[PDB]
Order: C-alpha cells, then sequence, then structure tokens
C-alpha cells in the first residue's frame, strides 16, 4: 500500500489510530501484520 | 503563565466538545492517562481543571 | 451450639460465595474494577490491556 502524506500525520498510519487520515483516507486493521516505512520527501514531492 | 506560578482555570456548568481540541493538528502531543481522547464526547465529569 | 457442624458448613459456603462476590470490586491493577468504566473511558487498544 503506498501514498504521499503530510509529515505530522505519519503517527496515524498504525493500528488503533484516530484523526482525518485514519478515519477518512486510509485505515489499518487493529491486528495489522506488516511494516510501515516512511521518509520526508520535500526535495521531490514539494511544488 | 510561568511554570512556577502555573495558572489553573476551573471549567464547569457546560457542554464541552473535546473533538474540537483533538482535531487540531498543531497539538504536537495529546497524551491521555486514564481516558482515550476519542471517548471523551461520551463522558460527563464532576469537575474539570485546565 | 450442638449443631455447630451443620451451621459451620453453611457459614463456610456463605463466606466462600461472599469472598468470591467481593473480589469483583478488586482492581488487580486496572484503572477501575467496574468493567463499564474501562469500556466507556478507554479505546480498544488501551481497554484490552
Amino acid at each position: 500500500d503506498s501514498f504521499v502524506i503530510r509529515g505530522d500525520e505519519v503517527r496515524q498510519i498504525a493500528p488503533g489510530q484516530t484523526g482525518k487520515i485514519a478515519d477518512y483516507n486510509y485505515k489499518l486493521p487493529d491486528d495489522f501484520t506488516g511494516c510501515v516505512i516512511a521518509w520526508n520527501s520535500n526535495n521531490l514531492d514539494s511544488k | 503563565a510561568s511554570v512556577y506560578a502555573w495558572n489553573r482555570k476551573r471549567i464547569s456548568n457546560c457542554v464541552a466538545d473535546y473533538s474540537v481540541l483533538y482535531n487540531s493538528a498543531s497539538f504536537s502531543t495529546f497524551k491521555c492517562y486514564g481516558v482515550s481522547p476519542t471517548k471523551l464526547n461520551d463522558l460527563c465529569f464532576t469537575n474539570v481543571y485546565a | 451450639s450442638a449443631l455447630g457442624k451443620l451451621q459451620d458448613v453453611v457459614n463456610q459456603n456463605a463466606q466462600a460465595l461472599n469472598t468470591l462476590v467481593k473480589q469483583l470490586s478488586s482492581n488487580f491493577g486496572a484503572i477501575s474494577s467496574v468493567l463499564n468504566d474501562i469500556l466507556s473511558r478507554l479505546d480498544k487498544v488501551e481497554a484490552e490491556v
């Protein structure tokens, strides 16, 4: 699963989370087996 | 206020919508120690102190 | 005082049941022993702990 998101929201990409990204954009199951990988991409995604 | 003379406001006789607080992404932490911030809107309290 | 055996057999069972009921009020380290406090105050990932 992959997307670009605002850096302050990355905390929401986990089981049991709440907020606009977790509620309306993309929700992990609360027993998620997997890895969440993210990086600040301001040198390429900013425009 | 200063941290040595820290300010207390008693909060009373009202509705309070904690979602209006929790939705504000400016809050770099919102750690809660005997309640979860999602649940607050379904509770009612005998006093609140800020 | 002759029937102390039978009335003690009643008392032992009453004390055992009353001990078992009173233990529902014990926290065992939880935030409350009232199970509906936990379920109303905490969201699932905290509540299950």
